[PDB]
């Protein structure tokens, strides 16, 4: 058993994160409560892999909830789910980050911190194997963003030699959001180029475009593209969880998706998007599964992949399937768009295989994409963040805060050494 | 693996010694699952036998009152200790008492071979003739309707052969074995009972059983007991002794001996199953005492429990002696079975002391080995 | 023969058998 | 009290501080398991009190196995005490 | 609404079918090998494992090898 | 007696080892729970089970191998799947943490945790052993526990345990279609130490099991349980005369004498024949003649490269079920006047044949077809060195610009072993070229 | 003549090579704090 | 005759005393109030159990047992227990105060209050026992109780009786785990008193039984209670040659003539096989060359000391149940050319084989398997040195800072005591050193 912890940071990655308790908890058939009603042995056979054992019939589960309001925990209380989680890890703040990255992380950030290591060290040790952290914060945010960041720093410096994927929600690129958003965004990517062993970005308004154009049910809102966000990260820990004829953990993900050590930037995206009005006239297999989750439009990060080159892609597939099937469609991808692929590594595709499908489909895939296509949202970022820096506005802020311009340029320079970097392996030849 | 607490069965035993002559005491246990003998002696507390491994002692025998030779020893089982055996062994074990009809005394070696083939164990046996005082037995059977003189007529009328059986959950296993008490009812639905291929009518079956218990314990005692005289049928004349080892009998063969002697002519006229003694096996077998060196061979093996006993009459009358010491030749059965196959001896025999049937070899012994049985003994 | 009519019946059978799950799996998708 | 479902599951990870720990399979067959001889019993044997000095054998027999044993050459043109 | 299964409790299979199957006319034969005399042999022979009293000549020059201390 | 003690290491091994007991199970007549019928038995002295079974106490027929994963995935799946009171319950080794395909992170790392106690029972079940002809050894070249830590049983099982023949059945890496990404580094850094180590290495290509299997059995969707089916057939094949008599025996020492020319060419190629279902199978002959054109027909060797661009030198044709010697070596007179099929020039007669009368059995609901005679081909041609040539452009072209290669160095392993295995590979490739002029 | 018979196996010798230093198959961790 | 007085001193002395009775009650067929049923019937000539119960004109039978501690809780325990009518009631001796892990509280102090009264019992035992063999005396090296009044009770048992073997049963302490913090002070302190009034001492290691029971019983926590019951599974294997007869057997005399060469080298390791679990021992042959092998293994030693750092000086052999001697022999011949089992070069023959035909007997709700064959090792080598040099360590680690002397030297004892106890093992360990070329 490989178990892994959950750190959800912000109240975005919060919500995220009780989502996803949630859609595991399902399938594992768990009730809010904690008693086991399910009826399958499957779900419970790999169960201490997310829930802690406790007296009782009660499995707790094993996420550490990180905010600066005290708002958010009691709406996370009250919702779906709430009861499940132990008052003991619900760490929160009285003042408020407000949006700003260096108040989360220097005026209320080691105040926190150690609290929260607390609680991760109080977790980890109790751990016998501890697989993995799996953080799911948000970029641009408050204590999602840098409250976030230094949490992978303290954890890098505390256990430097376990595996972390963390999801760094990218907001959307277009309108505005937030007014320090370049900012914040360029300050976490500072340090989602440090430590973090593996990083799922996820963009809010692809987010959007795959609900409007793919899934339809009117208008998206949130709670649908926090569904999506969760069956994708369901999706990719199932191997951890429930068996297969080829399993792919935290870690052969990231030995098979990260050629080089600041290659860790991967675009997700979850298949099959049927509608309500097209389930019972869709021939749900293999071929149009794997069409579908490398269709351009269905890509939850905003950046278009047929700009750019395909580095690794992982696909992380679950249900009745023949793996036959599976990598002589993985090979036709290939030669059908071999443009969008890089020519110096073959096989650009790592597959996995789950036979235990979710419930309600016969068949589900989780696309995983190493693109260098995602140097244009850093490219925006930095252009962004120079736009907004040439005239210091809302700078004074954080350098009240405690920050400094010369930590500002050190971000924007390694950030765009990291886009040079993407563009070099983008357009790097064989001989 | 062999332990120190295995199932057992305790057991005293007697054994008259050659020399001194007092009967030493010695405590038996026979463990099962292995087949391993034991043997303590109480006074002069030692060591007699160890775990060890002996044949001759079978699960099969125990039966107290019985012999069993351990090592050329001839162990007597006196009586039962061990509760455990107590409640292993004597639970729903009774003893029955088997009365062969006059119609049946014509059938009465296959009856005798079904006996031991259902395994019950005979403790006395002897063919009389209960003259017109067979009613004591049927006083139970009086007055109510014209039966019991139908039955003290049919008693009265021809021979009988009174038997003594034990067995495991017995007088019901016995009337099982015989079938109702009707030759219709038995032919209708338990056609392989004695009543069933042997008899006729009512009144006129094939054998009698033992009703219930303490009416097995009247007929016993009646029959069997110390104070009972009914003397056998023997007649002397024209005769031959003939001598059913107990090996055939342990063995189980004794009804098969029977059922052959009467299938190949002859007749037997008295029948009685005796005990024998140290002496008074030397005194039959002094006639042999130092002409052949198996002549201990020979006492020994008569003095090991049942000792049935024929005279052996022929309606065809040429020599009885003759014609019987030629049905039932050779002694060795190697001899009788390369040479004569079909014959006494090699049909039931394993070597020359174990002959499983004895008969006289001289002309003019056996109407004294007859005198000696049936007219001394009893 | 016979051996191979047996196992001809034996595949028959588990032809039957794979038609059997594919009916349930569609009528619980139904 | 604990539910029996997980416990089942709950045996494998934490179970009681006494008892063999079990798997969550396997449980629920019918566990034969103690009350067995659990071992390999000797080889055999036959003796050496009948495979070197063995039961004796009668003199119809050992007639016989000599009238079997005549007509050969080395028991014929040489007998004991005679000649051929 | 049953849940999905094992791997085993699918037609297509690892262990499905193999109680209610045994393979008759294939392997009740003498085509399978027995452990007859001269078998039985070999497997007994392995009671003497250098245990047997086989010793080195001393016409041989590995004697001291084993006669050391003399 | 002639018992052949397994080892399965590896996810894929484990699930061989999964087909593999099962069809030793169903042609033994041992029940899933370990017991053999009565009704079954043909007299108490039966000895065919010896080779892969030992009976403890009561009719218990335990297998005598060792399943090994370092996740406990699939050995929890066999642990409580069908086949769980079969197997010794400490024999079925498991760690946490798995080496996740990584060839470092399996040999010098948390696989060097396990491995003492997983050839301890080797060695436990060695010391159970009497007779003990070989190793089969099952892993695959993709990566991970199958890559290192079985290299790491190869080193020490060599110098543990003498001349010890140990036979290597791996799952090649296909020339297009693959799983890993690092799997060109782990095969390339799996094959210089199973060079100097293995006796005779049994390459299978998925790809090639996956036409095989679609045109020959007609099965549109196979899968893994079809491919590790077919597999044991063959490996039954080839040990089948150790455990039935045979009009020509040949054991696993004989095999490597009649088989490999030179102690470094040990790198054969299985074949069955036939691989037909039941509805082909029905309406066509098959004699002697035509099973061994489907094992010399090219499009059906179990690695992607044809023989005809190869010589051949030693052929083991291991002929089993209702065959005859003399339909045999008409057969093999006709393959040799076959021009098509070149032998090599320094190789007189290059066919070793085993005649075994036990006709081949089947799972319950597979694919293969009872069929009343088969064959399995052991080529040794000079064909595998297209497939190793295509793993060196694969690695080095990944190995041009140092890809994957901070995981191997973090986990232990210097920058110099991918420089040696592929100078080694390339030397092998010499010797192959030199070999086959 | 009395003979030597062949040498069955010399199978490793279990005094030199150890497992020891390995945690049982299935315990947890005994979790350190 | 051959009778045997056990005296357990200490707290872990008399929960092995408790746990060991039970063992031989069973194995003689006693129920716990004191009288063998046997069905109500059966007795007499059966003398096996006149080494360990005397017998009593009702027909109750009276261990021969001193269960002794200061600190009367546990010894209370056995009073009120399930085995309350077993054990003679005079034959539990309490004190009033604890000896609080003290080597001083026992040889200077209230232990001497009461070490004339437990002479008087021992002596009143000894009056009806008819020629006595040995002393079985089950203590702790912990401290207090078990090292202190142990220590005292030994020197009087020496300077009375006299020639009579005096053997001890002697838990030490781990490498790593402690229950107390004065474990080094007290077993240099009782290590000066018991190397010259013993004359064999078995060494035990509650780390070593918990490993032993970890991995092959696989309890995951192991209390004291199967500890203990392995303990006594060792002394009943140790004493069924005095008791039940058999084959080839070694007593008191014979395992002492044929173990200890010099009279200063009298501490030997005492390891079982097969400790086993039912569903293991189910999937297992279990033969005599499997269990003779399981005791050379470096995973059974009783002791947490490394058998590799030392040869072997003496083996006894003492085999129980279904065992043949020829087995024994192969087994035995099968260690001596296996040439890394390292013998000390002044002995060409090192094994002292006895032969029991009692196969064990397990306790209702127990944990090991009613296995047919069971071996007990009494090993004696060189490799114990190395748990006396961690207590030397740990001894002169604590009393460089002169840490927790105020205690012992306030309490009657001297302060060169500790230096003499120190230069006594240190001159053992050299003694051990020089005789181990
Ligand atoms: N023929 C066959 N090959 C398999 C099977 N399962 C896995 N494989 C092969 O195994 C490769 C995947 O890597 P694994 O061998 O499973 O890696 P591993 O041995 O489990 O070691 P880790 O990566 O550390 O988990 C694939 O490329 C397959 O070719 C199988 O069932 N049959
Ligand atoms: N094997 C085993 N060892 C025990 C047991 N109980 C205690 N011990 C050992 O005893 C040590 C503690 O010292 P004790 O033996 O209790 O000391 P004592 O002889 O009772 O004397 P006091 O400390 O004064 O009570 C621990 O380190 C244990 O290793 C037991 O039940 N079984
Ligand atoms: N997918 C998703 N995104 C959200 C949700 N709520 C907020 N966000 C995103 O998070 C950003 C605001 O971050 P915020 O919640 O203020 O971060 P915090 O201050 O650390 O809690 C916005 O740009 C939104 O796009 C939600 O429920 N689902
Ligand atoms: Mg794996
Ligand atoms: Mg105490």
């Amino acid at each position: 058993m490989r178990e892994i912890v959950h750190m959800q940071a912000g109240q975005c990655g919060n919500q995220i994160g009780a989502k996803f308790w949630e859609v595991i908890s399902d399938e594992h058939g768990i009730d809010p409560t904690g008693t086991y009603h399910g009826d399958s042995d499957l779900q419970l056979e790999r169960i201490n892999v997310y829930y802690n054992e406790a007296t009782g019939g009660k499995y707790v589960p094993r996420a550490v909830l990180v905010d600066l309001e005290p708002g958010t925990m009691d709406s996370v209380r009250s919702g779906p789910f709430g009861q499940i989680f132990r008052p003991d890890n619900f760490v929160f703040g009285q003042s408020g980050a407000g949006n700003n990255w260096a108040k989360g992380h220097y005026t209320e950030g080691a105040e926190l911190v150690d609290s929260v290591l607390d609680v991760v060290r109080k977790e980890a040790e109790s751990c016998d194997c501890l697989q993995g952290f799996q953080l799911t914060h948000s970029l641009g945010g408050g204590t999602g963003s840098g409250m976030g960041t230094l949490l992978i720093s303290k954890i890098r410096e505390e256990y430097p030699d376990r595996i972390m994927n963390t999801f760094s929600v990218v907001p959307s690129p277009k309108v505005s959001d937030t007014v320090v958003e370049p900012y914040n965004a360029t300050l976490s990517v500072h340090q989602l180029v440090e430590n973090t062993d593996e990083t799922y970005c996820i963009d809010n308004e692809a987010l959007y475009d795959i609900c409007f154009r793919t899934l339809k049910l009117t208008t998206p809102t949130y709670g649908d593209l926090n569904h999506l966000v969760s069956a994708t990260m369901s999706g990719v820990t199932t191997c951890l969880r429930f068996p297969g004829q080829l399993n792919a953990d935290l870690r052969k993900l990231a030995v098979n998706m990260v050629p080089f050590p600041r290659l860790h930037f991967f675009m997700p995206g979850f298949a099959p998007l049927t509608s309500r009005g097209s389930q019972q006239y869709r021939a749900l297999t293999v071929p149009e599964l794997t069409q579908q989750m490398f269709d351009a439009k269905n890509m939850m990060a905003a950046c278009d992949p047929r700009h750019g080159r395909y580095l690794t892609v992982a696909a992380i597939f679950r249900g009745r399937m023949s793996m036959k099937e599976v990598d002589e469609q993985m090979l036709n991808v290939q030669n059908k768009n071999s443009s969008y692929f890089v020519e110096w590594i073959p096989n650009n595709v790592k597959t996995a295989v789950c036979d235990i499908p979710p419930r309600g489909l016969k068949m589900s895939a989780t696309f995983i994409g190493n693109s260098t296509a995602i140097q244009e949202l850093f490219k925006r970022i930095s252009e962004q963040f120079t736009a907004m820096f040439r005239r210091k506005a809302f700078l004074h802020w954080y350098t009240g805060e405690g920050m400094d311009e010369m930590e500002f340029t050190e971000a924007e320079s390694n950030m765009n050494d990291l886009v040079s970097e993407y563009q070099q392996y983008q357009d790097a030849t064989a001989e | 693996a062999s332990s120190a607490q295995d199932g057992r069965y305790s057991f005293i035993c007697e054994w008259y010694d050659p020399n001194a002559g007092l009967t030493r005491r010695y405590q038996f246990l026979f463990y099962p699952k292995d087949n391993t003998i034991e043997m303590f002696d109480l006074k002069n507390r030692r060591m007699f036998l160890k775990r060890s491994a002996c044949d001759s002692v079978h699960l099969a025998d125990l039966y107290v009152g019985s012999t069993v030779n351990v090592h050329s020893r001839q162990l007597n089982l006196v009586e039962y200790s061990d509760d455990f055996t107590r409640r292993a062994l004597t639970t729903v074990k009774e003893k029955t008492l088997g009365l062969i009809k006059p119609d049946a005394i014509s059938k009465f070696g296959p009856i005798f071979d079904m006996t031991y083939e259902a395994g019950f164990l005979v403790t006395n046996a002897k063919m009389t003739r209960l003259s017109r005082n067979a009613a004591e037995e049927f006083y139970a059977e009086h007055v109510g309707k014209p039966f019991y003189n139908n039955l003290v007529s049919f008693m009265c009328s021809g021979p009988i052969i009174a038997l003594e059986l034990m067995a495991n959950n017995g007088i019901g296993e016995w009337r099982r074995l015989l079938g109702p008490t009707d030759s219709s009812t038995a032919r209708s639905e338990a056609p392989n009972s004695i009543r069933a291929r042997f008899g006729t009518d009512n009144t006129r079956n094939a054998c009698h059983g033992s009703d219930s218990v303490d009416s097995s314990n009247r007929e016993t005692n009646f029959f069997f007991g110390p104070s009972a005289r009914m003397r056998n049928t023997s007649t002397l004349d024209n005769c031959t002794c003939c001598i059913i080892k107990p090996t055939a009998v342990k063995e189980g063969k004794a009804g098969q001996i029977m059922s052959a002697i009467c299938n190949e002519g002859f007749e037997v006229v008295a029948l009685e199953m005796f005990h024998m003694e140290k002496a008074n096996s030397e005194e039959f077998f002094e006639v042999y005492k130092g002409v052949v060196a198996e002549y201990m061979d020979m006492v020994t093996e008569l003095t090991s429990g049942p000792c049935y006993a024929l005279e052996i009459r022929c309606s065809k009358s040429d020599d009885v002696t003759k014609a019987f010491r030629d049905f039932v030749g050779p002694a060795d059965p190697e001899i009788a079975r390369q040479l004569r196959p079909r014959t006494l001896r090699a049909r039931f025999g394993n070597d020359k002391v174990h002959n499983a049937v004895h008969c006289t070899d001289l002309p003019t012994d056996a109407l004294l080995e007859v005198e000696y049985f049936f007219k001394i003994l009893s | 023969q016979k051996t191979y009519q047996e196992q001809l019946r034996l595949k028959r059978m588990r032809r039957q058998a794979e038609m059997g799950e594919e009916e349930e799996f569609k009528r619980q998708m139904l | 009290q604990t539910p029996p479902l997980v416990k089942k599951f709950r045996n494998t990870t934490r179970p009681e501080p006494q008892v063999r720990r079990v798997f969550y399979g396997k449980a629920e067959d019918p566990d034969i398991a103690s009350t067995v001889s659990h071992g390999v019993i000797t080889t055999g044997s036959l003796k050496a009190g009948e495979v070197v000095n063995p039961n004796p054998k009668t003199l119809f027999t050992q007639r016989l196995s000599d009238k079997k044993e005549s007509q050969y050459a080395s028991k014929q043109k040489a007998p004991l005490g005679s000649s051929h | 609404a049953p849940p999905p299964r094992r791997r085993s409790q699918w037609v297509g299979e690892v262990g499905w079918f193999i109680p209610p199957y045994h393979d008759t006319k294939n392997t009740l034969s003498g085509n399978q090998i027995q452990l007859k005399v001269f078998r039985k042999a070999q497997e007994e022979k392995y009671t003497h494992r250098f245990q047997e009293p086989w010793y080195l000549a001393p016409n041989d020059p590995d004697y001291k090898q084993n006669f050391p201390f003399t | 007696m002639r018992e052949c003690i397994s080892i399965h290491v590896g996810q894929a091994g484990v699930q061989i080892g999964n087909a593999c007991w099962e069809l030793y199970c169903l042609e033994h007549g041992i029940q899933p729970d370990g017991q053999m019928p009565s009704d079954k038995t043909i007299g108490g002295g039966d000895d065919s089970f010896n080779t892969f079974f030992s009976e403890t106490g009561a009719g218990k027929h335990v297998p005598r191998a060792v399943f090994v994963d370092l996740e406990p995935t699939v050995v929890d799946e066999v642990r409580t799947g069908t086949y769980r009171q079969l197997f010794h319950p400490e024999q079925l080794i498991t760690g946490k943490e798995d080496a996740a395909n990584n060839y470092a992170r399996g040999h010098y790392t948390i696989g060097k945790e396990i491995v003492d106690l997983v050839l301890d029972r080797i060695r436990k079940l060695a010391d159970q052993c009497t007779g003990l002809q070989g190793f089969l050894i099952f892993h695959s070249f993709g990566g991970g526990t199958g890559s290192g830590f079985a290299s790491l049983l190869m080193e020490r099982l060599s110098v543990d345990y003498g001349k010890k023949s140990k036979l290597e059945f791996a799952i090649y890496p296909a020339p297009q279609i693959s799983t890993a990404v690092v799997e060109p580094y782990n095969t390339i850094l799996t094959t210089h130490t199973t060079l100097e180590h293995s006796d005779c290495a049994f390459m299978v290509d998925n790809e090639a099991i996956y036409d095989i299997c679609r045109r020959n059995l007609d099965i549109e969707r196979p899968t893994y349980t079809n491919l590790n089916r077919l597999i044991a057939q063959i490996v039954s094949s080839i040990t089948a005369s150790l455990r039935f008599d045979g009009a020509l025996n040949v054991d696993l020492t004989e095999f490597q004498t009649n088989l490999v020319p030179y102690p470094r060419i040990h790198f054969p190629l299985a074949t069955y024949a036939p691989v037909i279902s039941a509805e082909k199978a029905y309406h066509e002959q098959l004699s002697v003649a035509e099973i061994t054109n489907a094992c010399f027909e090219p499009a059906n060797q179990m690695v992607k490269c044809d023989p005809r661009h190869g010589k051949y030198m030693a052929c083991c044709m291991l002929y089993r079920g209702d065959v005859v010697p003399k339909d045999v070596n008409a057969a093999i007179a006709t393959i040799k006047t076959k021009r098509t099929i070149q032998f090599v020039d320094w190789c007189p007669t290059g066919f070793k044949v085993g005649i075994n009368y036990q006709p081949p059995t089947v799972v319950p609901g597979g694919d293969l077809a009872k069929v009343q005679r088969a064959v399995c081909m052991l080529s040794n041609t000079t064909a595998i060195a297209e497939a190793w040539a295509r793993l060196d452009h694969k690695f080095d072209l990944m190995y041009a610009k140092r890809a994957f290669v901070h995981w191997y160095v973090g986990e232990g392993m210097e920058e110099g072993e991918f420089s040696e295995a592929r100078e080694d590979l390339a030397a092998l490739e010499k010797d192959y070229e030199e070999v086959g002029v | 003549a009395r003979q030597k018979d062949p040498n069955t196996f010399i199978t490793p010798s279990p005094y030199a090579y150890s497992p020891e230093k390995v945690h049982p198959q299935g315990e947890r961790h005994a979790p350190v704090h």
